[PDB]
């Protein structure tokens, strides 16, 4: 769910969202890691975890419009960046 | 005696230990190439200033 | 060399003028009559 | 124009100098300055080299012989033309602008420009204006809160002339007004003869400034119940004010906790990680490629 | 150079100018104790037995050396005062009998202020020589001189080491020497090429 | 090195007839080598000029024949190892500077060509000094530029 | 070349052959004229307390 | 099996000659042929080739003709003049894959159990590389779809031989090249990089249109892969990564400064030599 | 736990090992002096700190690695695109 900017979260959030007591949550996430469906690390001294990669999932015909949207203006950035270096150094070799 | 490196604190008796950083290169070497060619420039004048 | 040649290389003449200025400061009655007697 | 290349390449340039000297030698200077203004104006149009260097220096010279405004000219002057100079005239132009900057209560950036002036003089034996520029440099650096340098006081060429200035700074460092008065009442004739008396007549306040600056560099966390105690200042209320002003103009970086009564100075380190060294290096790269 | 040349002590014939070989020994130990750092002082003039044999007849100088080496600063000043008074009434050393003291003091401080990083000042009240404010003012006047780099705080009466690092410095000297040479080359190009 | 020949006539050439007709400069552009003259080319046969005439499509190929994939261009060199190379060359500069000072000091002390003639064994430090530039440059420039670009084009 | 012509003038014209090699100016300034008897500076400080 | 394949120029010129010649026998838009080669340590080397008659009725799959006992006859005729080389695979000059070529491959595989396909597109319309390499495999499925027989990609490159690059270079009198050193770096590894990356992103861009009801989502597989792409790309250049970057930029430029300084001093030295030599000889010859 | 965790307190360790804190310390001491486990316990606050070496040159090694993987993956997607579009839109 969370945007890629964060994908970092505290014990309390999971503990409530899965309605399991906090002292269990460590083992839960360890299980998650061990079966190999999610990757990252745990930072117990402040009760936080970081989760850098997650199993792909199917998704619907409207969510992919988000993919096309992101990809389009990623694409334009490349052309923009090319114009600059192709121009300013024209005299070395155009 | 720098046999074992770290640091000491008197406030409460704590022996902080850390790994010493390297002392660099391509800086120590440059810092005397500069000197060497300064001497070169000085010696340029024995046949630059006088001969002209 | 300054006017016979392209009028930019009177720099050697310039330095000559610097040298002559310094020297003449440390350098005459007969030189002046002669000098003056140049006709051109 | 026809022989302007040669005629103004030299001969004219030095002529103006000697003709001006005559007048200074045993005469007035005024219609000379009017003539100089006119002759500068006729340059800057047909020609733009050495006709804008010798005239600028001479004109500013005679302005400074008296004590006029002397600044409204530099701003629009266009500066002594770069790209060409004899590197000699650059020296005295820098000296002039340095002085006119120092007298108008602009200290911090005067020292750097006049030091740049000094480093451009030749290796020649003449100590004509080297003594002058050194003397001015010492006196501006006794402002702010520094120490001039314990060298350039013993070198053979210049020593007799700097004697009173050493004897002055030897007092200012300890910071005891007694001896400072005993020096001034003794050599005031010399100083006013030097044409620099008024700068040193205001020096006592920068005396106290230098004292507090060295204190700032010594400690980090210190109570006001000692700053005035060890500076012979009896009141600890005005110590707040002198310290605050010193903070305002950038002498020391500390802050003050008015209720608490301690002064602490912040420490800012790790200048290697910032972008500024890249800039300092890029400038030199550009210069070397230019050479 | 004096401590660099007095290393011999093994070929010094019974020369006339230093009538006493013992005087030659005392002089060389005096200069060596200041010219060089801890690694060699621990290697050469303390692990050489000719000088040790000589010193065996010289209680005062031997005590003065071992005081510094073993960090018993309490007696270090006890010895340094006496060596100072012996320094004053001696020829070819009196002209700067003060200078020596003003040096050794500073060096002894750098002996101790290196091990710690947050030493309290009261620790020097009893361990280094009595007098708190005395240490206060000497430290204050020495810090501003650009040597003995540290920083003190009177409120809680504490000292902080203030370690510098091998990169800011290794950058500053680079930039200043570069500027100096660059000025040189600019001028030296200027005189040439008209 | 290619050549193409055809036999001269089976003599009956005492007539002094030329083997060929000429109505152009077009055949006399080239100098026959000594070797073929030794074996007698103009005595028994004659040479004919070779020419190439590439068509459009093959020459379009022939330039591609060295192109290398986009995958590589954006790739960075390792930063470690790179630093190692920098320190290697910088420490190699010293000896050349030291030698250069003497080489400056001693010249014009003897006749001019007797500089070079006496410098066939030992190297001349100018060139070796100069050609260690164009290794600090080029390398550092291109690495810093490539990193500086791709820091933008990906996220 | 090194003209150095100068309207500014020379201006002016020892018992100091004691050249201590170099400097000492900051050093002599440090102990300008006081805190002299360092022996007494210690001694009459250990009896103080 | 195979890890990489290497092609010699003689093959590429052969392909092009065949493509231009066919006009004397048909009107087709593709041609097909055999690759002779050898290999060792899973590195395959193709060296020579000959072309065999082929034909296809464009308007349908499954109706095509390929002449066995001409292939066998030529292979015999070649073997008699070079024993080094053996059937290895086949090539065709179409710009894109075709439906039936898996059914070509299952034929010609009877001549070599490992056979590899090389597409040699003869009319490029971009900056690029003229060859692609494919090998045949069987795919399982998680959807329970039956086992599928399908191609797989293999990395490729051009190679060279000293006896040929002399000829290639004798012939490469066409245009400029070799703008030495710093000139060639930035062109060859910045501009012609970015142009490629842009073309790839345009291709993905186009495909994600057809999924607007133009075509069925080919698999959740392709979507899982795309999600990996947009997840992996480097973290926002916003954290203490920045500090680590500045450090190296300083170190990278400092040595440049040094080298530039060296560069200037030599010019001054050369200047002086030119100056004195001139004036002296002048006064002398006067 | 060193394989999974990054930083961990004293008491959580003692609780998971079902033994006193002192025995935990003594037990891991000969482990770390054996060059078997890379740990750096800090007693004052009791925060064990596995796998925290840190480097200022490694960082952008990792960065360059991620870049290489991303370029390769974008390369590989297009082959799949092409061959799949082949079985639907040829005609």
């Amino acid at each position: 769910t969370r945007p890629a900017n964060h994908r970092q979260l505290t014990f309390e959030e999971i503990a409530k969202s899965a309605k399991i007591t906090v002292n269990e949550v460590e083992l839960l996430v360890m299980k998650a890691l061990s079966v190999g469906l999610v990757k990252g690390s745990i930072d117990e001294v402040d009760k936080r975890v970081h989760m850098t990669w997650v199993q792909p999932r199917v998704l619907d015909l409207q969510q992919i419009k988000g993919m096309k949207d992101r990809l389009e203006f990623w694409c334009t950035d490349v052309k923009s960046m090319e114009m600059l270096v192709e121009h300013q150094a024209h005299d070395i070799l155009t | 005696d720098k046999k074992f490196h770290g640091i000491l604190d008197q406030g409460e008796g704590v022996l902080i230990i850390f790994d010493e950083p390297p002392v660099d290169k391509t800086y120590e070497a440059a810092l005397e190439t500069i000197q060497n060619m300064s001497k070169v420039v000085d010696s340029l004048y024995n046949k630059a200033k006088k001969l002209t | 060399e300054a006017d016979g040649k392209t009028a930019a290389a009177a720099a050697e003449h310039s330095q000559r003028e610097l040298d002559t200025v310094t020297l003449e400061d440390i350098k005459v009655s007969g030189k002046e009559p002669r000098f003056v007697l140049r006709a051109l | 124009s026809t022989q302007n290349r040669r005629a103004l390449d030299l001969v004219a340039a030095k002529c103006y100098y000697y003709h001006a000297r005559v007048y200074e030698f045993l005469d007035k200077l005024d219609v000379v300055r009017s003539f100089l203004h006119a002759r500068l104006r006729t340059a800057t149009l047909r020609h733009d080299a050495d006709g804008q260097a010798t005239l600028l220096n001479l004109l500013l010279r005679n302005y400074l012989h008296y004590s006029l405004y002397d600044q409204a000219e530099k701003l629009v002057s266009k500066s002594v033309f770069p790209e060409q100079a004899n590197n000699n005239e650059w020296a005295r132009y820098l000296y002039y602008t340095g002085r006119i900057k120092a007298i108008q209560l602009e200290y911090s950036e005067a020292r750097r420009t006049m030091t740049n002036a000094l480093r451009k003089a030749p290796q020649h034996t003449a100590v004509g204006f080297k003594q002058t520029v050194h003397k001015l440099l010492i006196v501006v650096e006794l402002l702010l809160g520094e120490i001039p340098d314990r060298l350039q006081f013993r070198q053979p060429s210049l020593k007799r002339s700097l004697m009173p200035y050493f004897l002055l700074t030897q007092a200012v460092r300890t910071g005891n007004l007694a001896k400072f008065n005993q020096v001034l009442d003794q050599f005031g004739e010399k100083f006013q003869a030097d044409g620099t008396y008024t700068l040193i007549i205001r020096l006592r306040h920068n005396v106290i400034k230098t004292g507090v600056r060295m204190i700032s560099l010594s400690y980090s966390r210190i109570s006001l119940a000692d700053i005035a105690q060890k500076l012979q200042l009896d009141s600890p209320e005005d110590a707040e004010f002198i310290v605050a002003k010193a903070i305002r103009d950038g002498v020391i970086e500390a802050s003050i906790n008015h209720e608490k009564g301690y002064v602490q100075s912040k420490e800012m380190i790790d200048i290697y990680s910032t972008r500024e060294p890249q800039l300092a290096f890029h400038q030199r790269i550009s210069f070397c490629l230019d050479i | 150079q004096a401590a660099e040349l007095f290393l011999d002590t093994v070929s010094t014939f019974t020369s006339y100018e230093l009538m006493d070989y013992k005087t030659f020994v005392t002089y060389t130990v005096y200069v060596s104790m200041i010219a060089l750092e801890r690694p060699d002082l621990r290697e050469k003039v303390i692990k050489g037995a000719e000088i040790l044999e000589v010193l065996h007849s010289l209680p005062a100088v031997r005590q003065y050396l071992f005081s510094l080496y073993e960090c018993r600063y309490s007696v270090f000043f006890q010895s340094l005062a006496v060596v100072e008074q012996e320094m004053k009434k001696d020829w070819l050393f009196a002209p700067h009998y003060r200078y020596y003291v003003r040096e050794m003091r500073i060096h002894a401080y750098s002996q101790l202020l290196e091990s710690y990083r947050s030493l309290t000042l009261g620790y020097m009240a009893e361990a280094f020589g009595v007098g708190v404010e005395f240490i206060d003012q000497e430290l204050s006047r020495f810090i501003a001189a650009g040597r003995l780099h540290c920083k003190i705080d009177k409120v809680n009466e504490i000292v902080e080491t203030n370690r510098p690092d091998s990169k800011n410095w290794q950058y500053q000297e680079t930039i200043k020497k570069g500027d100096l040479l660059l000025n040189r080359v600019q001028k030296l190009s200027r005189v040439i090429n008209m | 090195v290619i050549d193409a020949f055809r036999l001269i006539n089976a003599n009956m050439m005492v007539l002094g007839h030329e083997p060929r007709q000429t109505t152009s400069n077009l055949g006399h552009l080239n100098k026959p080598s000594i070797q073929a003259l030794i074996h007698g080319l103009n005595r028994h046969y004659y040479s004919i000029t070779i020419n190439y005439r590439k068509n459009e499509l093959e020459q379009k190929m022939l330039l591609n024949l060295h192109k290398k994939s986009w995958m590589e261009g954006l790739t960075l060199q390792d930063y470690s190892e790179h630093c190692k190379h920098n320190e290697s060359v910088v420490k190699e500069m010293l000896e050349l500077a030291k030698n250069y000072n003497k080489a400056v000091e001693e010249e014009d002390k003897m006749t001019p060509e007797q500089l070079a003639i006496k410098n066939v064994g030992k190297q001349d430090p100018k060139r070796h000094l100069e050609e260690h530039v164009d290794v600090l440059m080029t390398s550092n420039i291109v690495q810093c530029l490539a990193a500086m670009l791709d820091t933008v084009v990906f996220k | 070349m090194s003209e150095k012509k100068q309207p500014v003038d020379l201006g002016l014209l020892d018992a100091h052959v004691w050249e201590d090699n170099w400097d000492d100016d900051n050093v002599e300034d440090d102990f300008s004229n006081q805190l002299r008897a360092e022996l007494e500076k210690h001694g009459y400080k250990m009896e103080t307390s | 099996a195979v890890q990489k394949v290497v092609v010699h120029p003689l093959v590429l010129l052969s392909v092009v000659d065949h493509f231009n010649r066919i006009g004397k026998v048909g009107n087709q838009k593709r041609v097909v042929g055999v690759l002779l080669g050898s290999w060792q340590k899973k590195v395959l080397d193709v060296s020579n080739s000959f072309a065999v008659p082929f034909d296809e009725d464009d308007k349908d799959d499954s109706v095509w003709f390929l002449d066995h006992d001409y292939l066998e006859n030529m292979y015999g005729m070649f073997k008699k003049v070079n024993a080094r080389e053996r059937i290895v695979g086949w090539y065709h000059t179409g710009p894109k894959l075709h439906k039936n070529d898996i059914a070509i491959n299952e034929l010609m595989k009877r001549y070599c159990p490992n056979s590899v396909l090389v597409i040699i597109d003869v009319k490029p319309k971009d900056l690029g590389l003229p060859t692609e390499a494919y090998i045949s495999v069987e795919e399982v499925h998680d959807d329970g779809t039956p086992t599928s027989k399908t191609f797989e990609h293999v990395t490729s490159e051009i190679g060279a031989e000293e006896a040929e690059e002399v000829g290639v270079e004798h012939l490469l009198r066409d245009i400029k090249d070799t703008t030495v050193g710093t000139l060639s770096q930035r062109i060859t590894n910045q501009v012609h990089g970015l142009k490629g990356l842009n073309s790839k992103l345009l291709d993905i861009r186009s495909y994600l249109e057809k999924v607007a009801t133009g075509k069925l989502p080919i698999n959740h597989q392709i979507i899982y892969q795309l999600q990996d792409v947009f997840n992996l790309l480097p973290d926002v250049s916003l954290q203490e990564f920045v500090k680590a970057f500045y450090l190296k930029t300083n170190d990278q430029m400092v040595v440049v400064y040094l080298a530039s300084l060296i560069r200037s001093v030599v010019a001054l030295h050369n200047l002086i030599n030119n100056k004195i030599a001139n004036r002296d000889a002048e006064k002398k010859e006067g | 736990m060193a394989k999974y965790y990054t930083r961990i307190t004293m008491k959580r360790m003692a609780q998971l090992l079902d033994l006193s804190v002192d025995e935990s310390e003594a037990f891991l001491s000969n482990l770390v002096v054996n060059k078997t486990i890379f740990a750096k316990v800090d007693r004052l606050a009791g925060i064990i700190n596995f796998q925290r070496p840190k480097d200022p040159n490694n960082l952008l090694n990792d960065w360059s690695q991620k870049l290489n993987s991303l370029m390769s993956l974008v390369n590989k997607t297009t082959h799949l695109i092409a061959k799949e579009e082949m079985i639907h839109n040829l005609q």
